[PDB]
């Protein structure tokens, strides 16, 4: 089945407008979304795979640190220096550029 | 019988000992529908077992 | 891994040393090698 | 420990709690007993 296979992993970003029954309220604002392309909703952290592994913490409902620290070293050192973002409800940082 | 549909798939979406081979098939697959009917016989075995 | 054993090997090598560019991929080309290999292979 | 009994070995000084959480994350376990021990580890981070 390797005949099928997909480019690489695409994150993107979604200007978005409105509809003119909504906008009234600051027409010229845009809303920004962030979608993946590739890839796909990851729950337990892959034992076998951890060197292709590129977590991509993009969402806030998909950056749950308890299992992105173990992805990469760099999240790791992060979450075991700071230790007020163990709580998975919020407040564990988003990459900026998203 | 809807309660032992929601059941089982709390169950497997929090369930710690997943079957790490369902990211690579399913960035294999990429969605695409031709590509899943030769993993028709694939996935046959696999989810009975 | 040679051209004397496999003749999808030998058969696939002159049209990779036919075009000339983009060598420096070569997981590129070797995934290639990989999906002709895939549909040499069905049944139907 | 786990097959002929429900204990759990370890499960009584903290210095080897955490060791197990952090240590055995290479695998070379089910995951069911990672997780029994991170659930710990995260009642320990509740509670502080």
């Amino acid at each position: 089945a390797v005949q099928f296979v997909g480019e690489h992993v695409k994150v993107l970003e979604v200007r978005a407008p409105l509809d003119h029954a909504q906008r009234q309220g600051l027409p010229d604002f845009i809303s920004r979304q962030h979608v993946l392309y590739n890839g796909c909703c990851v729950v337990t952290a892959p034992k076998t795979l951890i060197e292709y592994s590129l977590p991509v913490p993009f969402h806030r409902f998909y950056s749950n640190p308890t299992i992105c620290a173990a992805l990469s070293d760099d999240i790791k050192r992060y979450v075991t220096e700071f230790p007020h973002y163990h709580r998975h409800d919020g407040g564990f940082p988003l990459p900026t550029a998203f | 019988d809807y309660e032992e549909t929601l059941r089982l798939f709390k169950t497997t979406v929090t369930s710690p000992n997943y079957p790490e081979l369902c990211y690579l098939v399913d960035v294999l697959v990429h969605g695409n529908v031709d590509a899943f009917l030769l993993i028709r016989t694939f996935v046959a075995r696999c989810i009975v077992n | 891994i040679s051209e004397a054993t496999h003749p999808v090997l030998a058969t696939m090598l002159s049209k990779y040393t036919r075009m000339s560019s983009l060598f420096n991929d070569k997981c590129a080309f070797k995934l290639d090698l990989l999906r002709m290999v895939a549909v040499s292979r069905t049944r139907r | 420990m786990f097959h002929t009994r429900q204990l759990l070995v370890f499960a009584h000084s903290y210095a080897l709690v955490t060791l197990i959480a952090e240590h055995l994350a290479d695998g070379a376990l089910p995951p069911q007993l990672l997780f029994h021990y991170r659930n710990l580890v995260a009642v320990l981070r509740l509670v502080t």
